[PDB]
């Protein structure tokens, strides 16, 4: 019922057919109950439903190393839209379907297992699109810039281990970080990559990265018009505006990177008062 | 001495300027003799009389009235060109500045075609794509934003090489803006000017694509 309600058989009225399927699934899904609880079958429906429609991902390695990806681009993309037309059947529905909305122990755990598959839900679409996103650059070229511990971690890592533990998304944030280095030496777009990143995968991406984003695209970007005389004092002030707005949020390997190439552009006494900026939105208090 | 180091320079230049006309010789380039100075100050006064010598860089009459020179349709039409061709070389920098730190980083590597170095400027200034463009991309890039700040770098031919990739899309512009680019003076011909502005009057007026309606 939840998927007929979803939309599943309609590749062969329609709209009547999947409100029946809704109320279906409503009226017959059961209920929690003491036996340490048993869920309803509607709770258990909805994860056997989400499991077949990653079984496919869950246990597969997400890359195969010239590296590329173990699972299709296209499987990708169908997996996703059915996860995601899921997720929205749930909340066009959020009012009406037991244990979504808040509710004595039962009807508890009930909306916490109901709460915990919603977040692997979106969790997995975020992870789907961070791997469409990494196979949209040039992989092996990040790949080959980039320490050993990171390429065996990347070699062996699950689509379970990205959707739901955190070094899965520790990795992420890591990739995300050298993606972009790379995107700035193709130099095509920073903001487009930027608000690619910002909204699709945000809870995985951070608004303090795409600004410090923005500054090293300033900085290699000035590296890059390093010849010209004119062009640098505003790709160099607005690459300094940009950093000392995240001070309070740098990490100590990005400020070096910073402060390295500032030296090449003689940009001394600027990379002077980003340093100290940065100290003091460390500790305000003093 | 009441004069600063710019005046000063520059009153050496004009005892040259008046050193040959003392002695007979060859009557020099006076904007030339002005922007010999320019370059030891800041860009701010190069980038003028680069201007200058661009706008009085026209075709004269020698021995001819001040008043009639510049009262003849004749002149004043060339003027408007030459500021164009100004404006649009002007701007052509700003585009360079912007993809690249600095003039001679961009130089260093090469000035990419018009084409390429217009795409690698529409990566900055728009990242996201704008919901109201319209007639489809090419190459990553809508094609309107291309045929703008190709004219307005003033390389109309990477401009048409734009419409040309994208013939199915832009409908009858493609016969329309072959003309501009060929016809003199940057007008198009009575009867299909006024096709083309009916056109865009009719119900163009107010399109979402503001590149569209700016071409």
């Amino acid at each position: 019922a939840l998927a007929v309600a979803c939309g599943q058989g309609s590749d062969l009225m329609d709209r009547n057919t999947e409100n029946l399927a809704r109320a279906a699934f409503i009226e017959y899904g059961g209920q929690p109950r003491l036996a340490s609880v048993r869920l309803s079958s509607r709770h258990d429906a909805l994860a056997l439903y989400l499991t077949r429609l990653v079984r496919t991902l869950w246990k597969a390695k997400v890359v195969q190393v010239d590296i590329s990806s173990t699972i299709p681009t296209s499987k990708l993309v169908t997996i996703q839209e059915n996860v995601e037309r899921l997720r929205n059947f749930l909340e066009a529905n959020k009012s009406t379907i037991q244990g979504l909305a808040p509710p004595d122990i039962a009807n508890q755990k009930e909306h916490q297992a109901l709460h915990a598959l919603q977040k692997l839900m979106e969790s997995i679409s975020e992870g789907i699109s961070f791997v469409l996103m990494l196979f949209d650059e040039r992989v092996s070229d990040i790949y080959a810039r980039l320490d050993a511990v990171s390429q065996q971690q990347l070699k062996d890592l699950t689509y379970e281990q990205l959707f739901s533990q955190t070094p899965g998304k520790e990795l992420a944030k890591v990739l995300v970080k050298a993606i972009v280095n790379r995107n700035i030496a193709s130099g095509a777009n920073v903001e487009t990559v930027a608000d690619a990143l910002r909204r699709r995968c945000g809870s995985f991406c951070s608004p303090d990265d795409v600004v410090t984003f923005k500054a090293q695209e300033q900085l290699q970007r000035a590296s890059e018009q390093a010849h010209n005389s004119p062009v640098l004092r505003a790709l160099l002030a607005e690459s300094l505006r940009l950093f000392e707005q995240v001070a309070g949020s740098l990490t100590p390997a990005n400020l070096t990177t910073a402060v390295e190439q500032y030296i090449s552009l003689k940009y001394y006494a600027g990379a002077i008062q980003l340093c100290l900026t940065v100290a003091q939105q460390k500790d305000r208090g003093n | 001495s009441s004069l600063d180091n710019i005046e000063m320079a520059y009153a050496r230049q004009i005892y040259i300027y008046n050193e040959k006309i003392v002695n007979g010789h060859l009557q020099p380039n006076l904007v030339d003799l002005c922007a010999s100075v320019a370059e030891l100050d800041d860009k701010s006064i190069s980038d003028m009389w680069t201007m200058v010598k661009q706008m009085t860089d026209v075709l004269l009459t020698p021995a001819t009235d001040a008043l009639k020179n510049r009262s003849s349709v004749e002149v004043r039409m060339e003027f408007v060109r030459q500021a164009l061709a100004y404006l649009e070389q002007s701007y052509k920098n700003y585009t360079l500045v912007t993809v690249f730190g600095n003039l001679h980083q961009a130089q260093l590597g090469g000035v990419p075609g018009t084409y390429q170095l217009v795409r690698s400027f529409l990566n900055i200034k728009l990242p996201a794509p704008l919901p109201g463009l319209q007639d489809g991309e090419v190459e990553g890039h809508p094609v309107w934003a291309l045929i703008y700040y190709c004219m307005r770098c003033g390389d109309l031919l990477a401009a048409s090489q734009v419409v040309n990739r994208a013939q199915h899309q832009l409908g009858e512009f493609k016969t329309w803006f072959q003309e501009y680019m060929n016809s003199k003076d940057r007008r198009l011909s009575p009867a299909t000017e006024n096709k083309l502005r009916l056109h865009y009057r009719r119900a163009l007026r107010n399109n979402t694509d503001p590149y569209k309606r700016a071409v």
